[PDB]
């Protein structure tokens, strides 16, 4: 559940991502793959290597979607359902490895945002995070 | 928890660079504000009602710095976590009754500061030999519970 | 996130509790304060002994609670907004004490309503608390 | 762990339970309940549904064996460590599983105890009996630590 300030936050923390959307997506799995291996299980079908174009374009697609999900963040259920069905119904994604992604991903934004990485934004976008990784591990079809 | 010889390199040039007086008090603002129950244990700190009161508040910034330092402790004794941290467990789990949960949280909030201060210097790989850092030191500080 | 079989699941158990919410409540109060001694560092004003008055007459506040979640089950960070501000504001109960009522919770249903307590009605009272405990620990106001 | 009224307790109800049914009931609500823990076991088939989970003939066969762990933990609560050391390396080294999982399943056993024994299943025999779950989710998740 986010407050109002906290969907300003994430609008204007997620905002500042713009162009490098594609960037710090990939990145974020960068850091997520070699922080956590396990978490290569769901990929064997990728080249994991360093600047893979296939984890540096998958990586645009997640920034899009958590673009999409500040986009329809009080509609995120909805917004979500194709996703909600590919990570839970189809790929059954341990909800554990949601808390790892969306920690890489706070770590890129720290890394790459400090101006806007206060404790207040920080603290909006783990909700937010928490609200896609919610959306993501639940069966509602 | 075993570093290769390169993660030990590199995690200890940026610890080297770490203010002493100042990460230590972020990361627990942070605990403090990002997940507020653990509020619950410092209500001997005072004023908490807003975030930069959390990050302004002495006692905070005071009681970060002891944190940080038992972080440096442990990365002076990486091959054995559970006895430096022995003391510590026995203080955090019998005594306090803090879920260990909350432990994996402050060492991923303090990654996310050396973040913060470090940036593109805190790559991936960097981030990498910290995660095992941190694993370690909360499991440590959780042995009592095993 | 609750499926629309989710939510004809929990409204539909829920009705067999019936009279019977603040004897289920104060139940799940007793077992929780018995199995997870920590928890009841929450009540350091509460006779928690066996047969407790306290322990009853809370149980039925948290009973009752439930029961106008149920009711507002598709608008319930309005319906609960009070006790969000009580938990999360006031109180700063750690999530996972949630985890452990919930639990608790379920015992009791297992325990008195057998036929009731099918495997998926199992999973769609799980969700239901686990989004009951989301509201009330988050700080949105 | 166990004081001498809890471990009686304990072993007395663990008496009355069918051992060819409660173990398979715990592992279906797990994988009901939790649905990505069926991601542990595409070799078992159909999963597709409830009724479909909770009749598989491997989920029941695999859940005796899991009743059985947890019959050989409760014979050994003096060193569940030693005793699941081996399962712990499988669980742990091998399989990767979250160790969260490894205390819904406890809690999962506990209710399904719950629902069979109704009444008989007091709090102060489910607090137990929660001492019990956690020290194999523990002793499970031993290689963890
Ligand atoms: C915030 C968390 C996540 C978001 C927003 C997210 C978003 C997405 C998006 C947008 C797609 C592709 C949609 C399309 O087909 O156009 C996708 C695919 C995928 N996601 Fe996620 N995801 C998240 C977390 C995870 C996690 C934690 C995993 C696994 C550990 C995961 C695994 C996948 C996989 C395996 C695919 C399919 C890859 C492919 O074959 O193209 N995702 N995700
Ligand atoms: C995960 C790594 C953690 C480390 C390294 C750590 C370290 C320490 C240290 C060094 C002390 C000081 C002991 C002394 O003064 O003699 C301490 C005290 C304390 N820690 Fe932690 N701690 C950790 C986690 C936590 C967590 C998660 C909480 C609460 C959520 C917590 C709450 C406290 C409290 C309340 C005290 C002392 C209270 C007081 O003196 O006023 N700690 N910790
Ligand atoms: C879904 C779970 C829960 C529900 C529905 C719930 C509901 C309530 C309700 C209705 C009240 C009293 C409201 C009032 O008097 O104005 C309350 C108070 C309280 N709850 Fe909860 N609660 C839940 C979980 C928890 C948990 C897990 C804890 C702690 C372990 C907790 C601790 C308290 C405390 C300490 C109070 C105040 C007690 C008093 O002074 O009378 N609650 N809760
Ligand atoms: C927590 C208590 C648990 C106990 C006591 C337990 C015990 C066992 C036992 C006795 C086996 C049989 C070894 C064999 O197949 O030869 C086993 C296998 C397995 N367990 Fe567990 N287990 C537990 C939890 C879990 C959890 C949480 C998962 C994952 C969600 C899991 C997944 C498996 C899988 C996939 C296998 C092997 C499947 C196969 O042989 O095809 N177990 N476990
Ligand atoms: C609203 C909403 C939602 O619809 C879905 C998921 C979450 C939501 O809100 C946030 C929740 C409940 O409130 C605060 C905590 N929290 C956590 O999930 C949690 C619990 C423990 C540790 N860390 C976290 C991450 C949050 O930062
Ligand atoms: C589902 C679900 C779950 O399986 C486990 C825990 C929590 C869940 O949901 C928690 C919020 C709590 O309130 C009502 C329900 N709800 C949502 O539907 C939701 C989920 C994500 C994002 N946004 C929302 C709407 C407002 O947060």
């Amino acid at each position: 559940v986010l407050s109002p300030a906290d969907k300003t936050n994430v609008k204007a923390a997620w905002g500042k991502v713009g162009a490098h959307a594609g960037e710090y997506g990939a990145e974020a799995l960068e850091r997520m793959f070699l922080s956590f291996p396990t978490t290569k299980t769901y990929f064997p079908h990728f080249d994991l290597s360093h600047g893979s174009a296939q984890v540096k374009g998958h990586g645009k697609k997640v920034a899009d979607a958590l673009t999409n999900a500040v986009a329809h963040v009080d509609d995120m259920p909805n917004a979500l359902s194709a996703l909600s069905d590919l990570h839970a119904h189809k790929l059954r994604v341990d909800p554990v490895n949601f808390k790892l992604l969306s920690h890489c991903l706070l770590v890129t934004l720290a890394a790459h945002l400090p101006a806007e990485f206060t404790p207040a934004v920080h603290a909006s976008l783990d909700k937010f995070l928490a609200s896609v990784s919610t959306v993501l591990t639940s069966k509602y079809r | 928890v075993h570093l290769t010889p390169v993660e030990k390199s590199a995690v200890t040039a940026l610890w080297g660079k770490v203010n002493v007086d100042e990460v230590g008090g972020e990361a627990l603002g942070r605990l403090l504000v990002v997940y507020p129950w653990t509020q619950r244990f410092f209500e001997s700190f005072g004023d908490l009602s807003t975030p930069d009161a959390v990050m302004g508040n002495p006692k905070v910034k005071a009681h970060g710095k002891k944190v940080l330092g038992a972080f440096s402790d442990g990365l002076a004794h990486l091959d054995n976590l559970k006895g430096t941290f022995a003391t510590l467990s026995e203080l955090h789990c019998d005594k306090l009754h803090v879920d260990p949960e909350n432990f994996r949280l402050l060492g991923n909030v303090l990654v996310c500061v050396l973040a913060h201060h470090f940036g593109k210097e805190f790559t991936p790989p960097v981030q990498a030999a910290y995660q095992k850092v941190v694993a370690g030191v909360a499991n440590a500080l959780a042995h009592k519970y095993h």
